[PDB]
């Protein structure tokens, strides 16, 4: 059911797991939710050096996220008057002139932006990587990293992971649910997809690609776009984790509440800019922008979803016909002429027209004729009516310009473009990203087709876990409860080390390369696995059940080969021995697979290079 | 090979090897066997002991 | 050419002692000995096996109370056994897993080991707080360590795959003297009784008395066609012998400066790991590659013996200073007593 951390043992694999990857730096630690939480935890409780330091970077974390100037005014004398005055007074404050010149000098211009000690932030950083680091490298916290991020490492999903809920959203491919991850029980969307469903309508590539989408767009935790945590699939289908939204779609609420004032429609604009915006820099173009793909969260906020016809331009531009019949721009259209940010927010303009008139623009006396459409958007701008304020007026004009060159967020600043619009005139867009505006609209309470290799093969990177997601995941919901009954049981453990006395540690004073379980085959006619702790050393592997020393091993000079195989469905190691007899492994993760792998490989090889130049170890002939 | 001082070394050596002096193989063996008659009744290998002197039978 | 002329003086040197020895060679030692009387039948049986190490054996080393022996393991340990009982007195994790070699202090206070490391590492059995540690790690050869034997308590011998072997000052870890000459691995040593000239043999093929005192080599003996893997003293100090890769030991005598036996058969075509004279030098005790130790007549030659008791290759051996038994060390994990 919930989380389980390894041992603390599981550092020896771990560390080096992280080393090869080159992932043990502070930069790669401290940018990770669960890296952060740990590091500090050991700052501030565990070296009196440090504890400044981290204190400092969170109160101007806390700095930079308040809102008021007449707050920000009082925080950064208090943070001043803490962090750099008082510590100047006693010549320990190592900073760079720079930074404390920044700051003071600011104080008294009286001039507090939220970036005012971004300059502290950088040299905090400075102060942190090195020897700060390395003693939390050496200590229980960073075992604790070790185990979480086995954990991480780990993630296989199965819709049994989850506790499936109500129908929220059908589609072409498969339905939407609401559901709960049972770990941690964070509420989550679940999108699955039939891959029958999917081969019988061609939509390969729309699934394929609403995964690599997501992938680009949901780290950061925007809250304005229908992100993702997770993707696996099961042989049938294909699920997404997905931020949980249960109002519905603007599509829906037009219906029944119908057109919206303008200042209703600003709400919804502005939060839909920002997604466009956390999307357009990650050189992702929605390209289907409308009601429909608007959904609304439980307090009418909203966000954009189903990156389908989405698409990446970080390299090459797209250019088909893609989209929605009403929102698609020109060039879109347009087949051959390239294109990138431009269309959405043309959409954009042809999704607000449509929530103000109830049709898109490009669709008068309610024709329902594609043909129809296209052609009048290819070369005319649009009928606005007398009832629309000039504010508007200029907004639409500006967004449905029909030529991009001069085109309302499309002349190189994007988004901020808009922003400016005097539609928004009136909004603090810092309120429109912590979404404290008051939304206008609260929400009320058969086939024969086959599944071939070369399907399957086709979802085989499908699979995924976002790192960001999951530590945000699990920081907010059992993180701190799972170190606690963790941290006891370790604590227990070492008392029943010390009373029994196995007190010295087998793996320490020697040349051990590597340690920690695996399991192997004991019985050759039974075939169960026997979970042993393994040690590495550079010319055997030992292993050892509870209390008893090694009193058996392997030679590195025995190994002839390290292959995976597959037993029961499960990815294990398998050791050719010199006699022809083999050697069969199971290791508890993927990356304790991963490593043992390379380090048995790794050391056979150099055990053999090494025999072969020792004349009293080497073989010799024998007839 | 080609450094002049270890082919010196190299020289000397064969030189403190060639003036020793030496005794007649005949001499050599000999005094092996001599060796070896004189002490062969102490040699628990050459004569089977009994087990009671022997400390690896009881 | 300076060069070319020290060529040619080695080379006129070379077959100087040739011929001063060919001059000795009035009679050969099989000659001599044809008259005494056979040595019979040399039955040899285990009394004890010594289980405990995990992997393959390399080497040994009686204590001199011929009770107490070192033994070096791949499993990266040393076993000091009782051998009258079987039990581990001491079991030593080393550092390096790559120990080839080991030795026990004749006084007993002390073993000695080291392997691939480079290092003949000191072990300490006997503190005031009972314990056994390293007291001393003796660095300097830029090889494997290939054998170490203990002068007392305070000098070693070793020798190395670095061609060279050395004399060290324990308490200060300094390689006092150092010992030069051989072209190829040095592979084993042996200390004479009074300890005043050591022995070696090499993969060069051939082997070298020094002097321990001088720290120079007094004379070389060749003969063997591969490597001399293990070298032991003839028990009075006027001859040794060698076992090689090349399947025959031999006898060589150091005031006749030359080969006087060798002991083979077609037969055999293993290499020997191993020799040690019993305590009257009369048999000649060599460990094989094919998993026995024979026992040769070290007078007349005649193959006199067999001990066949295990399963891996035979990696060392040893007779005991009161002559009472022979341990043999073995790739099987095991170590067997016998007489
Ligand atoms: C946004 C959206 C749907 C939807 O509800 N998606 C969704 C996503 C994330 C979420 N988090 N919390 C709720 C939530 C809901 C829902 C939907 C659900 C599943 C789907 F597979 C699809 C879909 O892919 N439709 C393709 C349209 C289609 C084509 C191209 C061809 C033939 C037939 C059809 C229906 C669409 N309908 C829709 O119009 N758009
Ligand atoms: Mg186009």
């Amino acid at each position: 059911k919930k989380i389980l951390l390894p041992e603390p043992s599981i550092r020896s694999v771990m560390q080096k797991y992280l080393e090869d990857r080159g992932e043990v730096t502070f930069e790669k630690i401290f940018s990770q939710k669960l890296g952060y939480l740990l590091f500090r935890d050991f700052c501030l409780k565990h070296l009196e050096e440090a504890k400044p330091l981290v204190e400092f970077y969170e109160e101007i974390k806390k700095y930079e996220k308040l809102e008021t100037e007449e707050e920000r005014l009082v925080c950064s004398r208090e943070i001043f008057d803490t962090y750099i005055m008082k510590e100047l007074l006693a010549c320990s404050h190592p900073f760079s002139k720079s930074a404390i010149e920044h700051v003071q000098g600011h104080l008294v211009k009286k001039q507090v932006p939220p970036d005012l000690f971004q300059p502290y932030i950088e040299e905090i950083c400075q102060n942190l990587r090195g020897d700060v680091f390395q003693k939390f490298i050496e200590s229980d916290k960073f075992t604790r990293f070790c185990q979480w991020k086995n954990v991480e490492l780990n993630i296989h999903l199965t819709m049994n992971d989850f506790s499936v809920h109500r129908i929220i959203g059908r589609g072409g491919f498969g339905e939407v649910y609401g559901c709960r991850k049972a770990d941690t029980g964070k509420m989550y969307a679940m999108k699955c997809l039939d891959k029958k469903r999917i081969k019988m309508k061609q939509g390969e590539t729309l699934a394929l690609n609403e995964r690599i989408m997501l992938s680009l767009v949901s780290t950061g935790d925007c809250p304005f776009i229908v992100c993702m945590s997770y993707a696996f699939h099961t042989p049938d289908k294909l699920s997404f984790i997905l931020d949980l939204m249960n109002g519905g779609d603007l599509h829906y609420h037009l219906s029944q509440h119908g057109v919206f004032s303008e200042a209703d429609m600003r709400f919804y604009a502005a939060e839909i800019i920002l997604g466009l915006e956390h999307m357009h820099n990650r050189f992702v173009v929605y390209r289907d922008l409308k009601p429909a793909n608007i959904l609304l969260d439980e307090h009418g906020h909203v966000r954009i979803s189903d990156l389908g016809l989405a698409c990446d331009f970080s390299k090459k531009k797209p250019h088909a016909s893609v989209g929605t019949h009403g929102y698609m721009a020109p060039e879109v259209l347009q087949k051959g002429v390239a294109y990138d940010s431009s269309a959405d927010w043309f959409s954009l303009g042809c999704m607000l027209f449509k929530l103000l008139r109830g049709h898109s623009p490009f669709r008068q006396h309610k024709t329902k004729d594609k043909h129809e459409i296209d052609r009048m958007t290819l070369t005319m701008a649009v009928e606005l009516p007398d009832s629309f304020s000039p504010e508007l007026r200029s907004l639409l004009e500006g967004l449905l310009q029909r030529d991009v060159n001069r085109r309302l967020g499309c002349l190189g600043r994007g988004a901020q473009e808009v922003k400016e619009s005097p539609f928004f005139r009136s909004l603090d867009w810092q309120m429109v990203f912590l979404q404290k505006y008051p939304p206008p609209l609260i929400p009320p309470r058969t086939k024969g087709i086959k599944l071939l290799d070369s399907d399957q093969e086709l979802y085989r990177n499908f699979p995924l876990t976002i790192s960001e997601r999951w530590q945000q995941e699990v920081a907010e919901t059992v993180f701190d409860t799972i170190n606690a009954e963790t941290d006891r049981l370790e604590a227990r453990k070492k008392t029943k080390n010390k009373q029994l006395g196995h007190e010295e540690d087998y793996a320490l004073g020697k040349d051990c390369i590597m340690h920690g379980y695996m399991s192997k085959m004991g019985n050759p006619f039974l075939t169960q696995w026997q979970r042993r702790y393994f040690y590495l050393f550079p010319n055997r592997l030992e292993w050892r059940g509870e209390g008893e020393a090694p009193q058996s091993l392997l030679t590195m000079e025995e190994i002839q080969s390290v292959e995976e195989t597959q037993i029961k469905e499960r990815k294990c190691l398998l050791l050719k021995i010199r006699g022809g007899k083999q050697f069969v492994l199971q290791c508890d993760s993927d990356p304790e697979l991963v490593q043992w792998k390379k380090e048995l490989r790794d050391a056979y090889r150099e055990a053999q290079q090494l025999v072969q130049r020792v004349p009293k170890m080497k073989n010799k002939p024998r007839s | 090979t080609a450094s002049i001082a270890q082919a010196r070394k190299l020289v000397e050596q064969l030189k403190m090897e060639a003036n020793i002096d030496r005794i007649k193989v005949s001499k050599a063996a000999a005094d092996l066997m001599a060796y070896c008659e004189a002490h062969a009744k102490e040699d628990p290998l050459l004569t089977p002991v009994p087990a009671s002197e022997n400390p690896f039978r009881e | 050419s300076e060069l070319d002329q020290l060529r040619q003086e080695a080379e006129q040197l070379k077959n100087q002692i040739r011929d001063a020895r060919k001059a000795c060679a009035d009679a050969t030692l099989s000659q001599i000995t044809n008259n005494i009387d056979p040595v019979g039948r040399i039955q040899m049986r285990t009394r004890r096996t010594l289980r405990g190490h995990l992997a393959k054996i390399y080497a040994m080393h009686w204590g001199t109370d011929s009770r107490l022996l070192v033994s070096a393991s791949q499993d990266g340990k040393l076993i000091i056994w009782d051998s009258y009982t079987t039990n581990k007195v001491h079991a030593i994790p080393l550092r390096s897993s790559w120990v080839m070699t080991c030795a026990y202090a004749p006084s007993g206070n002390y073993v000695a080991c080291g392997g691939l490391d480079n290092i003949c590492s000191i072990y300490n059995l006997k503190t005031r707080e009972g314990n056994v540690r390293v007291s001393r790690e003796l660095a300097g050869h830029t090889g494997y360590l290939s054998c170490c034997r203990f002068l007392d308590d305070n000098q070693i011998v070793t020798s190395s795959g670095d061609t060279t072997c050395a004399l060290w000052d324990i308490e200060t870890g300094q390689q006092t003297t150092t010992f030069t000459g051989h072209t190829g691995d040095v592979m084993s040593l042996s200390l004479a009784p009074d300890t005043r000239l050591f022995v070696s043999g090499a993969c060069d093929a051939s082997a070298k008395l020094w002097d321990v005192r001088e720290g120079m080599c007094r004379q070389t003996f060749t003969g063997h066609e591969s490597d001399i893997n293990a070298i032991c003293f003839f028990p009075n100090g006027n001859a040794f012998a060698t076992g090689s890769d090349d399947a025959t030991c031999r006898l060589f005598d150091l005031r006749a400066d030359q080969e006087l036996m060798t002991y083979s058969h077609d037969n055999i075509i293993c290499g020997i790991t191993s020799v040690s004279f019993s305590k009257s030098g009369r048999l000649l005790l060599a460990g094989y590659d094919d998993f026995n130790c024979n026992v040769w007549d070290a007078l007349k030659a005649d193959r006199a013996g067999v001990l066949a008791g295990h399963d891996n290759r035979v990696s060392c051996l040893g007779v005991t200073d009161d002559g009472m038994a022979v341990a043999t060390g073995s790739w099987d994990s095991f170590l067997k007593i016998w007489n």
